[PDB]
C-alpha cells in the first residue's frame, strides 16, 4: 500500500510517470511497462531464475541464444539465494522503493489484463513478480560485459579423466 | 554505438547539443523502452532504459542529455591457474595446493512426457571465481585451468548509480556523481548540458593492477588477443587494492579516462585514445584503454566533426539517416579501378556494373552494389598486405587506405576475392534490380518492413545487424533509441525514435508504429514539458493506486 502514480502517455505509447516518492514512481513505471512489455519481461525472468527448462524443456533458447540447460545453470549459479539476500542488503533506500513499485504495478497489470495487448495470457510462466526477480535481471545485465560472456564455458568446465 | 556531445565552441547556437545513438539489440533483455519519470521537485528526467529497471539508461533533463556507448577495458581478468600436479582438481598460489570449492545447483527439466526430472550440475571455483572452459584454447587438463574473476559481481551500486545520473543537474554534477559511486558496468558515457560542456567519460568498474605488476602478472600469449588474463599462481597478482577506488580490487576514478572540452566529443565503441583528436587519451593500462587503430564508424564520424564549422542539429540527425558506408570510401575508388582494367571479364560483369551504379548507402532504395561490396569485403579482410596505405599510427584517421594494385600479388588476389565475392551473391537468390530495403526487414506479424541502415563493421554510421531468415535478412540489433538534444530557452528539445517500437507484442497499438517511422527515417518530437506533452493529440491519461 501507500502506493500511487499518475500516468500519461504520448504519442507512440510513452509513458510519462508522475508520483510523489520512488514506490509510487516504480508503480507508474511497472504498470506502464507491463501494459507493453509483459510477456517479455515474464520470459527474461524465467531466463533469469534459471527455469528455460522446466517451463520449455531442453530443447530451446534464450533470447541470448543460449541453450535452456545451461543457461539455467549459469543463471542459478548467478542468482543463488546468498548473492541475491547481499545485493538486496546492499540497496539504499530509495532503490529498494522504486523496485517495491515496480513489482506492485506489474502485478497490477497482470491482475487485470484481459489480453487487449498481452499475446501470453494463460501461460504458466506467465506469473506476479517479486522484487528478488528484479534483482534477478539486474545481476543478468550487471555480468553482460564480464562472466555472462562466458556462461557456456562456465558449464563445460569439468576436471580431466585418465586420458 | 555512437556518441556525439557537442560543446559550445561548435554548436550552432553557442549551447551543449548529444547525439545518442546506441547500437543494441531489437528483442530480450536489452530491449530499450522509452519513459519519462517525474517526482515533482526533485527528480524530472526522459529517455529510455532496459526491461526490469525502474531508472532512466539514456536520456535527458532541463540542462543536461546523457548517453553510453560499450567501452573496450576489461571488466573481468581470467585467472591461468597451475594445478597441483598430484590432483588436477587442487591448485597452487604461491606453491602451496589449494583445494577448488564446489557448488552444485539442481535444475529441473520438462521431458517429453510433460513430466519434470532434476539435473544436478556441479559448478567448480577457485578464489578468483569460476573455472571456464574454452575447448582448443582454455582447457582443464592435469597442467593447467582458468578461471574467472568478475569485477561486476561486487558492484552492488549500478541501481543507485543510474537514479543518482537521473537525477544530475549539469555535466560537472554528471561527472562527480559517477566518480563518487563508480557504478557503471561496462559503458562509456557521453554528455553536454545547456552551457555548452561536453564530456567523455570511461568511467566504469575496470580490475586494478598497479603498472609495476601488468610485465609479470601479464599471460603474454592470451593479451595480444585481448584477453585480460593474469597469473593465477602467483598471490602478487591479485588485483591491488586502493582505498580511493570505491570498491576494493577495481580501478579509483582519478585513473580512468575523461574528456571535459567544449567542441566535441565522441565515441563508436573504440578506445578513449581518440575520443577527439586534438587531445588524445592515452598512458592508461591495458585494461583500460589502449591506442588501437579506429573502427569505420569512428573514423566516418571524425571525418565529419573535425574542422571550424558549426554542427546544426541536421547535421548530426543526417549523419545517422545519410546510412554512408564509410568502408567503401577506402576501397571502393580502386576497386572500380580494378573492374575498368578487367573488362571483358564475364565473372566480374555484374558484380562491376553494381558496384558503379551504386550510392554508397544502405538506403532501402540501394542498389545491389551494397551486397557485393559486403561480400567482398568479408574476403579483402582476409587478405595479406593489400592496403595501398596500411594503417599508419601517426595518420590514425586517414589510414588505412587504397588498394595496393601496384602490387602483381594483391591485384590477382583482390581481383579473385571480387570473383568470389560476385559468385556468392549471384548463387543466393537475389531478384534482378532488387533494392536494399527488398532484403533487410523487420518481421511484425506476418508483415515485413524495410529497414535501412547496415553493419557497423562497414562504416555504416546507423549500425543495423541482420541474419538471414528464409528469403530475406531479418534484423536482430543495432540503431535503437535514437535522441538528439539541444537547449533552447524554453527547455530542452528532445528529437528521435525508437526503432523498434515500444510494445513487443504483436497485440499492442505500439508494436510497430515507431517501426514505421524508422523505415522512412522519419524522426519525432520526444515530449518533455508539461506544454510539449498537453499538446499531443493523443494524449491519454490513467492514475492508479493500491
Ligand atoms: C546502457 C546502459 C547500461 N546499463 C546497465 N548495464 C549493465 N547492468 C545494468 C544493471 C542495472 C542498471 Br539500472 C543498468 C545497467
Amino acid at each position: 500500500t501507500g502506493l500511487a502514480a499518475d500516468i500519461r502517455w504520448t504519442a507512440y505509447g510513452v509513458p510519462h510517470i508522475r508520483a510523489k516518492d520512488e514506490r509510487g514512481l516504480g508503480y507508474g513505471i511497472g504498470y506502464a511497462y507491463a501494459r507493453d512489455n509483459a510477456c517479455l519481461l515474464a520470459e527474461e525472468i524465467v531466463t533469469a531464475r534459471g527455469e528455460r527448462a522446466r517451463y520449455f524443456g531442453s530443447e530451446g533458447k534464450s533470447s541470448a541464444e543460449l541453450d535452456n540447460l545451461p543457461s539455467d545453470i549459469f543463471y542459478a549459479w548467478l542468482n543463488q539465494p546468498e548473492a541475491l539476500q547481499a545485493f538486496w542488503q546492499a540497496q539504499t533506500p530509495a532503490v529498494r522503493q522504486l523496485l517495491e513499485g515496480y513489482a506492485a504495478g506489474f502485478n497490477r497489470f497482470l491482475r487485470e489484463a484481459d489480453g487487449k495487448t498481452t499475446s501470453c495470457l494463460g501461460q504458466p510462466w506467465l506469473r506476479a513478480i517479486a522484487t528478488d526477480d528484479l534483482l534477478r535481471l539486474t545481476r543478468r545485465l550487471l555480468v553482460e560485459g564480464g562472466v555472462g560472456q562466458f556462461a557456456d564455458a562456465l558449464v563445460a568446465a569439468a576436471p580431466p579423466g585418465a586420458e | 554505438s555512437n556518441a556525439i556531445a557537442v560543446g559550445s565552441e561548435r554548436s550552432a547556437d553557442g549551447k551543449g547539443m548529444l547525439l545518442a545513438n546506441p547500437h543494441f539489440p531489437w528483442n530480450g533483455a536489452m530491449r530499450f523502452y522509452q519513459m519519462h519519470l517525474t517526482i515533482p521537485g526533485r527528480l524530472d528526467v526522459m529517455g529510455a532504459s532496459l526491461p526490469g529497471l525502474p531508472v532512466v539508461n539514456i536520456g535527458f533533463s532541463r540542462h543536461l542529455a546523457w548517453t553510453h556507448t560499450v567501452d573496450t577495458s576489461s571488466h573481468f581478468t581470467l585467472y591461468r591457474l597451475a594445478l597441483d600436479p598430484k590432483d588436477p582438481r587442487r591448485y597452487l598460489v604461491d606453491g602451496r595446493s589449494l583445494p577448488l570449492e564446489e557448488k552444485s545447483v539442481a535444475i529441473e527439466v520438462r521431458g517429453a512426457d510433460g513430466k519434470l526430472s532434476r539435473v544436478e550440475h556441479k559448478v567448480y571455483q577457485s578464489i578468483y571465481g569460476p573455472l571456464v572452459v574454452w575447448p582448443g584454447k582454455l582447457d582443464w587438463n592435469r597442467s593447467e585451468a582458468y578461471a574467472l574473476r568478475d569485477a561486476n559481481l561486487e558492484n552492488t551500486r549500478v541501481l543507485q548509480q543510474w537514479y543518482s545520473i537521473n537525477q544530475a543537474s549539469d555535466v560537472a554534477d554528471l561527472r562527480r556523481r559517477v566518480e563518487a559511486l563508480q557504478g557503471i558496468p561496462w559503458v562509456n558515457t557521453l554528455a553536454a548540458d545547456e552551457q555548452g560542456n561536453a564530456l567523455y567519460m570511461n568511467q566504469s568498474v575496470v580490475p586494478y593492477l598497479k603498472p609495476e605488476l601488468i610485465p609479470a602478472c601479464a599471460i603474454p600469449q592470451l593479451v595480444a588477443e585481448g584477453l585480460p588474463a593474469l597469473q593465477g599462481q602467483d598471490s602478487r597478482c591479485a588485483w591491488s587494492r586502493d582505498p580511493a577506488a570505491a570498491q576494493a580490487g577495481i580501478t579509483p576514478a582519478a585513473q580512468l579516462p575523461v574528456l571535459l572540452r567544449r567542441d566535441f566529443v565522441q565515441n563508436s565503441n573504440d578506445s578513449a585514445w581518440l575520443t577527439n583528436p586534438a587531445s588524445p587519451l592515452q598512458g592508461f593500462s591495458p585494461l583500460v584503454s589502449q591506442e588501437k587503430p579506429i573502427g569505420p564508424r569512428a573514423r566516418y564520424a571524425l571525418s565529419r566533426l573535425q574542422g571550424k564549422q558549426p554542427l546544426e542539429a541536421k547535421t548530426l540527425e543526417e549523419m545517422v539517416t545519410a546510412n554512408h558506408v564509410f568502408s567503401a570510401d577506402q576501397v571502393l575508388p580502386d576497386l572500380l579501378r580494378l573492374c575498368r582494367d578487367n573488362q571483358g571479364e564475364k565473372s566480374l560483369a555484374r558484380a562491376c556494373a553494381a558496384l558503379a551504379q551504386w550510392d554508397r548507402g544502405a538506403n532501402l532504395d540501394s542498389g545491389s552494389g551494397f551486397v557485393y561490396f559486403q561480400r567482398f569485403m568479408q574476403r579483402f579482410a582476409e587478405l595479406d598486405g593489400a592496403w595501398k596505405e596500411p594503417f599508419d599510427a601517426q595518420r590514425p584517421l586517414d589510414t588505412p587506405q587504397g588498394i595496393a594494385l601496384d602490387r602483381p600479388q594483391v591485384a590477382t588476389q583482390v581481383r579473385q576475392a571480387l570473383a568470389d565475392a560476385a559468385a556468392e551473391v549471384e548463387k543466393s537468390g537475389i531478384p534482378d534490380g532488387a533494392r536494399w530495403g527488398d532484403l533487410q526487414v523487420s518481421t511484425r506479424g506476418q508483415e515485413r518492413i524495410a529497414i535501412p541502415g547496415g553493419d557497423g563493421h562497414f562504416g555504416v554510421y546507423n549500425a543495423i545487424q541482420s541474419v538471414r531468415k528464409g528469403d530475406h535478412l531479418e534484423v536482430v540489433g543495432g540503431t535503437s533509441y535514437i535522441q538528439l538534444v539541444t537547449f533552447p530557452e524554453e527547455g530542452p528539445k528532445a528529437r528521435g525514435l525508437l526503432a523498434f517500437s515500444q510494445s513487443s507484442d504483436p497485440r499492442s497499438p505500439h508494436y510497430r508504429d515507431q517501426t514505421e517511422l524508422f523505415s522512412r527515417q522519419q524522426w519525432q518530437t520526444l515530449p518533455f514539458s508539461d506544454r510539449q506533452i498537453d499538446a499531443d493529440p493523443q494524449l491519454q491519461r490513467l492514475s492508479i493506486r493500491e
